């Protein structure tokens, strides 16, 4: 499959 | 290319159809489902353009994950450079309607499983999702659907040593869309004629 990034996101 | 009745099809042979809100234009104004998992096939242009390229978000409303499967894996700077696209604005309103907190998690693909010249884009969208219907935890690797493709690095998309990969995708991809969709079998030598591994190659 593919490799991801991950980010948290506040808004 | 696909049209959107084509995805429309497909994506309700696989099984997605409780969870998909449709196809749309890069205006897809985001998730409003706190507590529903919930995909979209998403286009990078507008409609009073034609569609470019097909991309997928999907949500996980249990981790408050909003997915991104584009299938170049382009960063944020090269879709705005290449597509003109970008979508704070659907992850915005997405956290606001979608997460008490007004936040979420974007994991996005960050590798190509599409060849440069392939038109196949749309296709890839439809076989995310099937992934991410069954394994919404983890839709990206690590699940049946998707261990049949392989990412590579985006900076390595027109290079000689990963086109058999891509290429090895493309076929894989067809071969799980006619093992999984009715509409696929019956329009198989159209569908595969008009999304080709390089359809688009310079002349």
């Amino acid at each position: 499959g593919v490799q991801s990034l991950k980010r948290r996101r506040c808004f | 290319g696909s049209s959107e009745q084509e995805l429309k099809a497909i994506v309700k042979d696989l099984g997605c159809g409780p969870y998909f809100l449709g196809t749309y234009d890069k205006r897809f104004p985001g998730f409003v489902s706190p507590h529903k998992l919930a995909c979209a096939i998403v286009n990078t242009a507008g409609r009073e353009t034609g569609g470019v390229h097909w991309m997928a978000f999907a949500w996980n409303p249990r981790s408050k994950t909003c997915y991104l499967f584009e299938p170049f894996g382009f960063s944020d700077q090269r879709l705005k450079q290449v597509y003109q696209f970008e979508y704070e604005s659907l992850l915005r309103r997405s956290a606001i309607a979608s997460s008490p907190d007004r936040c979420i998690t974007l994991e996005k693909s960050t590798q190509s499983v599409q060849g440069p010249n392939s038109a196949a884009c749309g296709l890839f969208c439809c076989m995310f999702l099937h992934a991410f219907a069954n394994w919404p935890q983890t839709p990206m690797d690590h699940n049946p659907t998707m261990n049949l493709i392989t990412g590579v690095p985006n900076s390595m998309l027109n290079s000689p040593q990963v086109q058999p990969t891509l290429r090895r995708n493309q076929e894989q991809l067809y071969s799980f869309l006619e093992r999984h969709s009715p509409y696929f079998r019956s329009h198989s030598a159209q569908i595969r004629s008009a999304t080709s591994f390089c359809h688009l190659k310079n002349m």
